C-alpha cells in the first residue's frame, strides 16, 4: 500500500495550506518529505501538487500557491512527461507584489520543468507560432523563462526564422523581446557553451533572423524595439563581426547607427536609449568570454559618457549591468565618478559591487575594489548621516543606505581590508538597529552586524579590538533595549553565539555584561511570549561565555531559564524567586523596572505589561535587600485602588502577585508593612477606625492566605524571620467590628480560612 | 534470515499499531525508519499494518519528532518500491501476530481442551 500513503502525504500537505508554529513546522516537514518522495515517485507527487494547484486556482491564496510552486520547483530540480505536459505545463502557463513573486516562482518551476521536458514546451511554442502564422502571444513569452542550451537556442532561432515573416506584427514584437531574454538565459546558465561559440548553423539562423528583424524595423519605435535583439544576433555571428570590423552591409550600418546614437548625433532619444540597452548587452556578453572586445572598445567610451554623465543624468538596472560589465572587462575612471556625484551613481556603484560579490574563473573578484574601502566607508557614514537627519532626496538616501548595508552583508572584508575605522562602521550599523521608521534597514543592519561578528570577520577588525568594539555594540544595544525589540533580541542571541565561538577560539566589558544582564531580565516580563523565550535562551549563552572564560553566581538559575502566556509568566516568576545572589545587573534591572512601573502606574491610574512588570518586581526584589520599601508601600496603596475602569483588575492582580509571586526574602518586609498599616486602623484607645481599611483587610487576608498556602522551597526559612502575631490580632480585631452583612460574613469566613 | 527480519519488523509494527502513548511511538517509529532502510526487501510485509496508522499520523499529527521517522519510512518505501508480501508471515505461521497482540473463545478453546487433555494423557499417568 505505498501509493495510498504518498497520496496521504499529498493530502496532508494540501489541508495544511494557508488558504484552508506547529502548523509551520508540519507544513515545511511535509513539503520536504514530498520533495524527498518526488526524488523517487516523481509523477505521483507532481500529479498531486498539480491537482492541488488546479483546485486552489479554481494573501493566503498567494502564500498557498507560493508553497505549491516552491515545492514543484524543488521537486523538478530534484528530478531523476505526458501529465507534466498536459496537466502541469498549462497551470504554470496560467501564472505566467505577490503576482511578481508568483511569476518568479512559476518561471523557476518552468525552467526546472523545461530542463528535461524541453521538446514539449518547444512543441507548445512552435504550435502557437504556427497558429500565429494563420493575436494572443502569451505562450511565446515562455521562451523567456525556459532553460536553453546551445542546441536548444539554435532550434529556437531556426524555428523562429522560418516562421517569422508569416507572423503578425504584435507576435513578431513578442518573439523579438522573448528571444533577447532567451539568449541571456543560455549565456547565464551555460557560460562554457557561450565561450565555446567564440572558440555556422547557429550563425546562419542568427543572420537570417537578423535580416528578417531588420526588415520588420520600418519605424523609430520598431528600430528601438529590435536593436537589443539585433546586437545579440550579431554577437551570435563572430565571423560577421570580424568582417564588418574591416551581404554584411546592413550589419555594418546597424553598428554605425548604434555608434551614432550613443555619440548623441542621432536626434531620436528612443534610438539613443535603445542603443544604450543594446551596447550594455554587448558589454555584458563580452564578459562571458576575441573580436567582440574590439567592438566593445569601439563603443564603451561613448556608452560611459552616456550612462555615467553627472552633468546630464540618463533616463538603474541598465546602469548596474554597464558598471558590472566594465569592471569585469577591466578591473576605474567611471568608478571614481561613482565614488566622488549624483546619489543615483552611488546607488548604481553599491548595487554593482553587491552583484559582483553575489553572482566565472577569469571574472575579477571583488578584492581589486579593496583599494576604495576608505571612500566606501566615507560614503556609508555620509549616507547614514543624511538618512538619519532626514522628501524625494530623503527617500533616495534610505534606498542607498539599505544597499550599502546589503553590501556589508555581502562582504565586510572589503571595508576592513584597506584600513577606529571598524568601530565607526559597527557604530553606524548599530545606530540603525533601533530605528522604528526603517524596519527593512534595521533588519539588514542586524544581518550585516551578524556576519561582521563571524570569526573570519572579527580577525579583520584582534582580541583587544573584539572586546572593546563588540562590548561597545552590546552596551549600546542593551541600553536602547532597556529604554521590533523581539527581532533585535533574536539577533542579540546569534551575536552572543558568535561571541562565544570567538572566545572559544581565544571596563566597557563589565558595563556591557551588566547592561546585557539588565536587558535580559527586563525581557522576562515583556508582553510578547516569543521575546520572553528568546531572553531565556540568551541566558544559556551568558553561561557558555562564563564557562569559556572560567575554564582557562546565578549560573544554576540561568541554566534553569535556558531549560524552559500566563503559564510562562508564572514559570518565570518562580525562577526569579530562586535568584538569591545580588549582581549589578539584577539590581539595576529591578530599579529600572521599578522606575518604568511607577511611570506606567501613574499613567494607568499596556495593563498586561504592567501586571508582568509588577510580577517581576515582586519575584526579583529580594536581591535588593529604600527603593524596595517604596515599591512595597506603593503595592500596599494599590490593594485599595479605587479606580472605576481598572481598579478591580489592579486589586486582583496585586493580590494574586503579592500572594503567589513575591520573593520569600521580602516576606519579613511585607509583614512589617502590613502590620504597620493595619496598626494605623486603631486609635490610641485601641478602637477600630472603620471602606478603604475594610478593603485593605480583605485583600490582606487573601494575600496572607495565598502566601501561607505557597510551598516554594526555602519559603519556610523566610516565614520565620518576622512575627505575624500583632498583625493577625489586629486583623481579627478589625474584622470583629464589621457587622453581620453578607460581605462582612464572607470576610469573617475568609479570615477563618486564613487562620486554618 | 528474512523470516527473522519479518518477525522483528512485524513486532515493531504491531507495537506501533496499538500503543496510544506518543512517547512510545517516537521510539518505535525511529526504529522502523532505520529498519525500513536496513531491510527494504522485507519491509513490504509490514506495510498493511502500518498503512492505517501512517495515514492517520500523516493527516492528523503535528509532532515533528514522531513525523521525522514516519516521513523517513514513506521515503524509504518509495525509494525501494515485491519479494515478500504480507502473506509471507502466513507461510511460516505468523499471520496472527498483529491479530493477537491487538486489544482484548470457542474455536481456540476446543483445541486447547484437546491439547490439555493430551498434555495430561502424555505427562500424567
Amino acid at each position: 500500500r505505498p501509493v495510498e500513503w504518498v497520496q496521504a502525504v499529498v493530502s496532508r500537505f494540501d489541508e495544511q495550506l494557508p488558504i484552508k508554529t506547529h502548523t509551520k513546522v508540519s507544513t515545511e516537514h511535509n513539503k520536504e518529505c514530498l520533495i524527498n518522495i518526488s526524488k523517487y515517485k516523481f509523477s505521483l507527487v507532481i500529479s498531486g501538487l498539480t491537482t492541488i494547484l488546479k483546485n486552489v486556482n479554481n494573501k493566503n491564496l498567494y502564500l498557498s500557491q507560493l508553497i505549491i510552486l516552491d515545492t514543484l520547483e524543488k521537486c523538478l530540480a530534484g528530478q531523476p512527461e505526458t501529465m507534466l505536459v498536459k496537466q502541469l505545463l498549462p497551470e504554470i502557463c496560467h501564472f505566467l507584489q505577490h503576482a511578481a513573486e508568483l511569476r518568479n516562482s512559476a518561471s523557476g518551476v518552468l525552467f526546472s520543468l523545461s530542463c528535461n521536458n524541453f521538446n514539449a514546451v518547444f512543441s507548445r511554442i512552435s504550435t502557437r507560432l504556427q497558429e500565429l502564422t494563420v493575436v494572443d502571444v502569451h505562450d511565446i513569452e515562455l521562451l523567456q523563462y525556459i532553460n536553453v542550451d546551445c542546441a536548444k537556442l539554435k532550434r529556437l532561432l531556426k524555428e523562429t526564422a522560418f516562421k517569422f515573416k508569416a507572423l503578425k506584427k504584435v507576435a513578431q514584437l513578442a518573439v523579438i523581446n522573448s528571444l533577447e531574454k532567451a539568449f541571456w538565459n543560455w549565456v547565464e546558465n551555460y557560460p562554457d557553451e557561450f565561450t565555446k561559440l567564440y572558440q555556422t548553423d547557429m550563425a546562419e539562423c542568427a543572420e537570417k533572423l537578423f535580416d528578417l528583424v531588420d526588415g520588420f524595423a520600418e519605424s523609430t519605435k520598431r528600430k528601438a524595439a529590435v536593436w537589443p535583439l539585433q546586437i545579440i544576433l550579431l554577437i551570435l555571428c563572430p565571423e560577421i563581426i570580424q568582417d564588418i570590423s574591416k551581404n554584411n552591409m546592413n550589419k555594418k550600418l546597424f553598428l554605425d547607427s548604434l555608434r551614432k546614437a550613443l555619440a548623441g548625433h542621432g536626434g531620436s532619444r528612443q534610438l539613443t536609449e535603445s542603443a544604450a540597452i543594446a551596447c550594455v548587452k554587448l558589454c555584458k556578453a563580452s564578459t562571458y568570454i576575441s573580436v567582440i572586445f574590439l567592438l566593445v572598445q569601439s563603443m564603451v567610451v561613448d556608452l560611459k559618457n552616456l550612462l555615467f554623465n553627472p552633468s546630464k543624468p540618463f533616463s538603474v538596472d541598465l546602469m548596474i549591468d554597464c558598471l558590472v560589465s566594465c569592471f569585469r572587462i577591466s578591473p576605474n575612471q567611471h568608478f571614481k565618478i561613482c565614488l566622488a556625484s549624483p546619489s543615483t551613481f552611488h546607488y548604481v556603484l553599491v548595487n554593482s559591487l553587491h552583484r559582483i560579490i553575489t553572482n566565472l574563473d577569469w571574472w575579477p573578484k571583488i578584492d581589486a575594489v579593496y583599494c576604495h574601502s576608505v571612500e566606501l566607508r566615507n560614503m556609508f557614514g555620509e549616507t547614514l548621516h543624511k538618512a538619519v537627519q532626514g522628501d524625494l532626496e530623503t527617500r533616495s538616501y534610505k534606498y542607498l543606505l539599505l544597499s550599502m548595508v546589503k553590501l556589508i552583508h555581502a562582504d565586510p572584508k572589503l571595508l576592513l581590508c584597506n584600513p577606529g575605522s571598524t568601530a565607526e562602521l559597527i557604530t553606524g550599523l548599530v545606530q540603525l538597529v533601533p530605528q522604528s521608521h526603517m524596519p527593512e534597514i534595521a533588519q539588514e543592519a542586524m544581518e550585516a552586524l551578524l556576519v561582521l561578528h563571524q570569526l573570519d570577520s572579527i580577525d579583520l577588525w584582534p582580541v583587544e579590538t573584539f572586546w572593546e568594539i563588540s562590548s561597545q555594540m552590546l552596551f549600546y544595544i542593551c541600553k536602547k533595549l532597556t529604554s521590533s525589540s523581539t527581532e533585535i533580541l533574536k539577533w542579540l542571541r546569534e551575536i552572543l553565539i558568535c561571541r562565544n565561538k570567538f572566545l572559544l577560539k581565544n571596563p566597557i566589558c563589565r558595563q556591557a555584561q551588566t547592561k546585557l544582564e539588565v536587558a535580559l531580565y527586563m525581557f522576562l516580563w515583556n508582553p510578547d511570549t516569543e521575546a520572553v523565550l528568546v531572553a531565556m535562551s540568551c541566558f544559556r549563552h551568558l553561561c557558555e561565555e562564563a564557562d569559556i572564560r572560567c575554564g582557562v553566581p546565578n549560573y544554576n538559575t540561568f541554566m534553569e531559564f535556558a531549560s524552559v502566556r500566563a503559564a510562562l509568566q508564572k514559570r518565570v516568576m518562580a525562577l526569579l524567586r530562586r535568584i538569591e545572589h545580588p549582581t549589578a545587573g539584577n539590581t539595576e534591572a529591578w530599579e529600572d523596572t521599578h522606575a518604568k512601573w511607577e511611570q506606567a502606574t501613574k499613567l494607568i491610574l499596556s495593563l498586561q505589561e504592567w501586571i508582568n512588570m509588577t510580577g517581576f518586581l515582586c519575584a526579583l526584589g529580594g536581591v535588593c535587600l529604600t527603593p524596595v520599601s517604596k515599591f512595597m508601600d506603593r503595592l500596599l496603596s494599590l490593594m485599595v485602588c479605587n479606580h472605576e475602569k481598572v481598579g478591580l483588575q489592579i486589586r486582583t492582580n496585586v493580590k494574586d502577585l503579592v500572594g503567589l509571586e513575591l520573593s520569600p526574602a521580602l516576606y519579613p518586609m511585607l509583614f512589617n508593612k502590613l502590620k504597620n498599616t493595619i496598626s494605623k486602623f486603631f486609635d490610641s484607645q485601641g478602637q477600630v477606625l472603620l471602606d478603604t481599611n475594610t478593603q485593605f483587610v480583605e485583600q490582606t487576608i487573601a494575600i496572607m492566605k495565598n502566601l501561607l498556602d505557597n510551598h516554594t522551597e526555602g519559603s519556610s526559612e523566610h516565614l520565620g524571620q518576622a512575627s505575624i502575631e500583632t498583625m493577625m490580632l489586629n486583623l481579627v480585631r478589625y474584622v470583629r467590628v464589621l457587622g453581620n452583612m453578607v460581605h462582612a460574613i464572607q470576610i469573617k469566613t475568609k479570615l477563618c480560612q486564613l487562620v486554618e | 534470515d528474512p523470516k527473522i527480519q519479518a518477525l522483528l519488523l512485524t513486532v515493531l509494527a504491531t507495537l506501533v499499531k496499538y500503543t496510544t502513548d506518543e512517547f512510545d511511538q517516537r521510539i518505535l517509529y525511529e526504529y522502523l525508519a532505520e529498519a525500513s532502510v536496513v531491510f527494504p526487501k522485507v519491509f513490504p510485509v509490514v506495510h498493511n499494518l502500518l498503512d492505517s496508522k501512517i495515514n492517520t499520523l500523516l493527516s492528523l499529527c503535528q509532532d515533528p519528532n514522531l513525523l521525522n521517522p514516519i516521513h523517513g519510512i514513506v521515503q524509504s518505501v518509495v525509494y525501494h518500491e515485491p519479494q515478500y508480501q504480507t502473506s509471507y508471515l502466513q507461510s511460516f505461521g505468523f499471520n496472527g501476530l498483529w491479530r493477537f497482540a491487538g486489544p482484548f473463545i470457542p474455536d481456540y478453546a476446543e483445541l486447547i481442551v484437546k491439547f490439555l487433555d493430551a498434555l495430561i494423557d502424555t505427562y500424567l499417568p
